[PDB]
RNA sequence: AAAUAUGUAAGAAGUCCUUGUUACUUAAUUGAACGUGGACAUUUGAAUGAAGAGCUUUUAGUGGGCCAUUUUUGGUAAGC
RNA sequence: GGAAUACUGCCAGCUGGGACUGAGGACUGCGACGUAAGUCAAGGAUGCUGGCAUAAUGGUUAUAUGCCGCCCGUCUUGAAACACGGACCAAGGAGUCUAACGUCUAUGCGAGUGUUUGGGUGUAAAACCCAUACGCGUAAUGAAAGUGAACGUAGGUUGGGGCCUCGCAAGAGGUGCACAAUCGACCGAUCCUGAUGUCUUCGGAUGGAUUUGAGUAAGAGCAUAGCUGUUGGGACCCGAAAG
RNA sequence: GAAAUUGUUGAAAGGGAAGGGCAUUUGAUCAGACA
């Protein structure tokens, strides 16, 4: 022998986990996040895009859209902690949105259904937006920080 | 930091196994630390310790010291336990019966005991008959009959015997050992 | 053996465990038993009172042999009879026939009297006896016969 | 104190217990209501420097 | 073999009595405390009405924090700081006030901060940083059976029974308070007040009896 | 294995001390004491405002 | 005539009753010492603490010390 | 007259932001919510999602940058010292062995113990075996001549583990080894006492004494071995001037 | 066929020494683990 070999070996029996106590309970969202609310997108592909909030999905994400025809953002998921909820609000009582859940974004270019779903939602919304002048323009132009802007001060 | 009030990391200072390296001794210890953990009987607790005892703290109990202890009032039927060797003693002329349970019996002792129709039991046979040590009479030998302790505490007016090799007149019996030679002790 | 020894352990510490201040030097107190009466007197009186000076008589050409004379106490005595034979004499304690013990033949020169022997008669042959030994022996109906 | 502790005990025991005969340090004092009636507070202040000599 | 739920029944039910006992007991003390506190309030007012003065009894209980580190300390104070179990900085214990401890306090004033603790800070001292001494070891309180086990002999079978013994300086305060392992506070959050700790409170410092201002501090360290 | 602060973990608060439930239920930590109006003797007020 | 320091005491090895021993001691079975027999438990005799207490053997290094507050001698003084 | 408010204190009132940590690994406990079935934040993190699957993270290394860092060895109260040795590198380089010992420990046997001077024998310096002595121990105390260890259950007292008896238990009693304290008895020395007797100066019983011993008072030793310690030896290594 | 110490080659750094510690950038270099 090169080396003696031990008198004792470990068992190679993995134990089982202790029965943990961690209930997944639901995420209540900050009050500023009601649907119809315009969000500023802080990060990601469409960062600094101004965008309408539609539905809280079951994976906590937010359903938004541009509308696509306004500023080029499609029906989409966005994470609530990367989002400045502004104080300006369109009514969204005419937008169905039931259809839309987590499975609807199962990875598995673009499905015609998406392209149509996008149109039906966006039309309801546009109908609405047009009620308040300049909103469309607003929605269609990126937000940015101008010199002198101090986030911890501005009202959004 | 802590104003300590007691020396930190102190070892309790008690043997806690024997320093001995004997299988059989270790087995007897295996036996008794089991009995001591599971029988709340004080006897098992005392025996466990006595097994750790070094040779000196195990003076030999004699067969005559044994015989005497049995002349204790109401004690003549008890089984004497001795955690150490048991030696013979020609000086007693008549020996009782009983049952001595011990580590070692010298040839002469085991005979004397058995000659008067007693029993010599090992501590483990003792266990199987008296797991709570029932009816046992533990004896220990003279610890301070050792030659060495004569010289402990040597100094003026203590009376304790020189560490000395040769002895006789003119070996440390003059100046400081008598009034007429300087002084005395 | 060297491997178990504390100099192995001191390797790498400067002073071999004998101090930086007071070193290990050749013979600080002097050699041997020097100074017994001077710088080493506290250790001598205490620990060796009695050491200096003289007592009693010189004895030129003392021959230990002259004074050979081992003691045996009654305390044993019955030991000098072989076991077998011994028990045989204890029972049947009697004049007419009692055991003869040559204690010189066992190589003792004096019987002293330490402590109790049963009432069996012994005939005890010795060079010398304490008064008590010889007393205790008669009290069992034995005697002491003086030999040489 | 012993001679007396023996007393208060017998005096207690053969009555109906309740003893308490260890010694106790000065307890802090209790509440109390001091009256003003006959004794309104007099108000002092400190005094100036002087030299008498 | 029964036991399954069978001697599970003998016990959960048994446990239930015990809580009830605590529930009514803690309800008791709440009364005890309120009407005590109110009676004093009404005392003061009643005496003022009458043109007199209500002088409260002197406090019978204080709370001491060691405030000084561990080095350069004279021997007499030292011993005392040990006998009061304050052998490291910011640790604290309760002390029943009599002449014979009062002097002890007197002896260690440069090295401690102490005062009259309120119900509130005795409660939060005990609930959060309170540990028992149990064959030594220092065991968290955190369940009531830990107390009944060791203090139950003296009445006292809940964390609130404990608090109650301390604060009212009960007949069994010695056992109750010794059971409590010396509290271990962190340094004060707000800071100390003061730019130098080792003068007396009264001189702008931190040490000594600072009376009812002991609760502000201890809370910031608890 | 892990000490839990009753002062800020309601479960073990209710584990030690069952009275916590009723204390809270009866607000109790905000009890409205009896409104009475004893006024102090002018002796008191005079010597308070004396020099 | 202080302050600071400092001796002893705060019980079971304790308190009470009864009445044995001796060559000491008394005018004296008087005393002194040591006892036998009987009465009373932890509020059994202040506080606080006690990672327990007691005991034994053997042996190293060390036996140039220096500093600070206070007390303090010599010196004009000194990092004396 | 009637409010407010400040100040201090309390709440087992509610509630937002931020940071670090996530030890443990079936179940077992104390609980909380529920009419209930269940549920839970109650004896220590899980759920969901994505990116990479490689120098990406990580290690090593060189450099750069922020803050920090005096030359080690030594003797000394105090050294980075304007105190000493050391230019560099390899290789040697200092508490040893022996006689005789103390304490401790392990082992054999035990009132004994030690086969190895020698003898027998041998697969030959081994292993195996052994008669007689000797050594140390089993007796002490005196300068010596010399004498020499039970009044007693080998003593009384007090504490004492353990054990025994009673009691469901707490406790109460019985016995009590080691050990400790204390008062006594025994042996020798010393000093008194001086019976029966006597080759009339021998003999020294008996009972004593603030004296005294390294003693007795139901033995503990002998031997091998080890660490540490002791003495003599070149004696941890190197060093005089000298004789 | 080590080391001191040397030549060459390659890479680096260098405003009155150099070497070191915590940390990270940058270059170089590399183990493991993925499935
Ligand atoms: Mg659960
Ligand atoms: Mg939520
Ligand atoms: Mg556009
Ligand atoms: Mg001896
Ligand atoms: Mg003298
Ligand atoms: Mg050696
Ligand atoms: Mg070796
Ligand atoms: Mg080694
Ligand atoms: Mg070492
Ligand atoms: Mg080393
Ligand atoms: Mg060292
Ligand atoms: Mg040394
Ligand atoms: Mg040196
Ligand atoms: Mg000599
Ligand atoms: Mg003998
Ligand atoms: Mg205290
Ligand atoms: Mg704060
Ligand atoms: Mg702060
Ligand atoms: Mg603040
Ligand atoms: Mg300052
Ligand atoms: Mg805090
Ligand atoms: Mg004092
Ligand atoms: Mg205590
Ligand atoms: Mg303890
Ligand atoms: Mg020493
Ligand atoms: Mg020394
Ligand atoms: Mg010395
Ligand atoms: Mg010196
Ligand atoms: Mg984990
Ligand atoms: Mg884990
Ligand atoms: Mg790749
Ligand atoms: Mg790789
Ligand atoms: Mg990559
Ligand atoms: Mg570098
Ligand atoms: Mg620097
Ligand atoms: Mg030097
Ligand atoms: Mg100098
Ligand atoms: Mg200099
Ligand atoms: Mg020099
Ligand atoms: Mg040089
Ligand atoms: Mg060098
Ligand atoms: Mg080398
Ligand atoms: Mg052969
Ligand atoms: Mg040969
Ligand atoms: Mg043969
Ligand atoms: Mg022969
Ligand atoms: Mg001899
Ligand atoms: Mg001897
Ligand atoms: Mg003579
Ligand atoms: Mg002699
Ligand atoms: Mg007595
Ligand atoms: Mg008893
Ligand atoms: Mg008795
Ligand atoms: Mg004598
Ligand atoms: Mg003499
Ligand atoms: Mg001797
Ligand atoms: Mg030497
Ligand atoms: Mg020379
Ligand atoms: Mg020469
Ligand atoms: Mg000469
Ligand atoms: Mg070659
Ligand atoms: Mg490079
Ligand atoms: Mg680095």
């Amino acid at each position: 022998s090169a080396q003696k070999a031990p008198k004792w070996y470990p068992s190679e029996d993995v134990a089982a986990l202790k029965k943990t106590r961690k209930a997944a309970r639901p995420q209540k969202l900050r009050a500023s996040l009601v649907p119809g609310t315009v969000l500023i997108l802080l990060a990601g592909r469409f960062r600094g895009k101004r965008v309408v909030y539609l539905k809280h999905l079951e994976d906590n994400t937010l359903l938004i859209s541009g509308p696509f025809k306004v500023n080029g953002v499609p029906l989409r998921r966005v994470n609530a902690r990367y989002v400045i909820a502004t104080s300006t609000k369109v009514s969204v009582e005419g937008v169905n949105v039931e259809k839309f859940n987590v499975e609807y974004f199962a990875k598995e270019e673009i499905k015609a259904e998406r392209v149509e779903d996008q149109k039906v939602v966006d039309k309801a919304l546009i109908a609405e937006i047009k009620k308040t002048p300049l909103l469309k323009q607003y929605l269609s132009a990126s937000f940015s920080l101008k010199n002198g802007d101090k986030p911890h001060m501005l009202k959004f | 930091g802590i104003d300590h009030t007691s020396k930190q990391h102190k070892r309790s200072g008690h043997r806690t196994a024997p320093k001995s390296d004997n299988v059989y001794l270790k087995l007897l210890v295996k036996l008794y630390t089991f009995l001591a953990r599971r029988t709340d009987a004080p006897f098992n607790k005392v025996v466990l310790k006595a097994l750790f005892l070094s040779k000196i703290n195990r003076p030999p109990v004699s067969v005559s010291r044994i015989a005497r202890a049995l002349k204790q009032e109401g004690a003549a039927n008890k089984t004497v336990v001795v955690v150490g060797t048991v030696t013979d003693d020609a000086r007693i002329f008549e020996f009782p019966k009983t049952t001595v349970a011990a580590l070692r019996f010298t040839a002469g002792a085991r005979a004397k005991i058995v000659k008067a129709g007693g029993e010599c039991i090992t501590l483990d046979q003792l266990a199987v008959r008296a797991p709570k040590g029932q009816n046992t009479l533990i004896l220990r030998g003279p610890r301070n009959s050792r030659e060495a302790v004569r010289h402990f505490g040597m100094g003026p007016h203590k009376g304790k015997a020189p560490r000395i090799l040769s002895t006789g007149r003119k070996f440390e019996r003059a100046r400081g050992r008598r009034r007429s030679k300087g002084f005395k002790v | 053996p060297s491997r178990f020894t504390k100099t192995r352990k001191h390797r790498g510490h400067v002073s071999a465990g004998k101090g930086r201040i007071g070193k290990h030097r050749k013979h600080p107190g002097g050699r041997g038993m020097a100074g017994g009466q001077h710088h080493h007197r506290i250790n001598m009186d205490k620990y060796h009172p009695g050491y200096f000076g003289k007592v009693g008589m010189r004895y030129f050409h003392k021959q230990q042999a002259h004074f050979w004379k081992p003691v045996l106490n009654l305390d044993k005595l019955w030991t000098l009879i072989p076991e077998d034979k011994r028990d045989q004499y204890l029972k049947s304690a009697s004049k007419e026939t009692a055991p003869v013990i040559d204690t010189l033949a066992a190589g003792y020169g004096k019987i002293l009297g330490k402590g109790r022997i049963p009432n069996v008669p012994v005939i005890v042959k010795a060079r010398f006896v304490s008064k008590l030994a010889e007393e205790k022996i008669r009290a069992a109906g034995g005697v002491v016969e003086l030999i040489a | 104190r012993v001679k007396a502790n023996a007393a208060k005990r017998a005096e207690a025991k053969a009555q109906g217990v309740a003893v308490q005969l260890k010694r106790q340090p000065a307890q802090p004092r209790e509440s109390r209501i001091v009256s003003t009636e006959g004794n309104v507070p007099q108000t002092l202040a400190p005094v100036p420097y002087e030299t008498f000599i | 073999a029964e036991q399954v739920a069978a001697e599970r029944a003998a016990r959960k039910a048994a446990n239930k009595e015990k809580r009830a006992i605590i529930l009514e007991r803690n309800a008791a003390y709440q009364k005890e405390y309120e009407t005590a506190e109110r009676n004093i309030i009404q005392a003061k007012r009643d005496a003022k009405a009458a043109g007199s003065y209500y002088v409260e009894a002197q406090h019978k209980l204080v709370f001491v924090v060691r405030i000084k580190g561990i080095n350069k300390i004279p021997p007499k104070p030292r011993k005392v700081l040990q006998l009061l179990r304050l052998t490291r900085i910011n640790s604290g214990t309760f002390v029943k006030v009599t002449k014979a401890t009062l002097e002890l306090l007197k002896l260690i004033e440069p090295y401690v901060a102490y005062g009259y603790p309120s119900y509130s800070t005795i409660r939060q001292l005990v609930y959060k940083r309170g540990f028992g001494k149990i064959n030594k070891q220092r065991v968290p309180l955190s369940d009531n059976a830990i107390i009944e086990a060791n203090l139950g002999k003296y009445g006292i079978l809940s964390i609130d029974d404990l608090i109650h013994e301390i604060i009212t300086v009960g007949p069994h305060f010695k056992q109750a308070n010794n059971f409590l392992w010396p509290f271990k506070l962190s340094n004060p959050s707000g800071g100390w007040g003061v730019p130098r700790k080792f003068k007396h409170f009264i001189q702008g410092g931190s040490f000594g009896n600072r009376e009812e201002f002991i609760n502000k501090l201890v809370k910031s360290m608890n | 294995v892990l000490k839990k602060n009753p002062l800020k973990n309601k479960q073990v608060l209710l584990r030690l001390n069952p009275y916590a439930k009723v204390f809270a239920a009866e607000k109790l930590g905000s009890k409205k004491a009896e409104k009475t109006g004893t006024k102090p003797a002018a002796v008191f007020t005079e010597t308070l405002k004396h020099d």
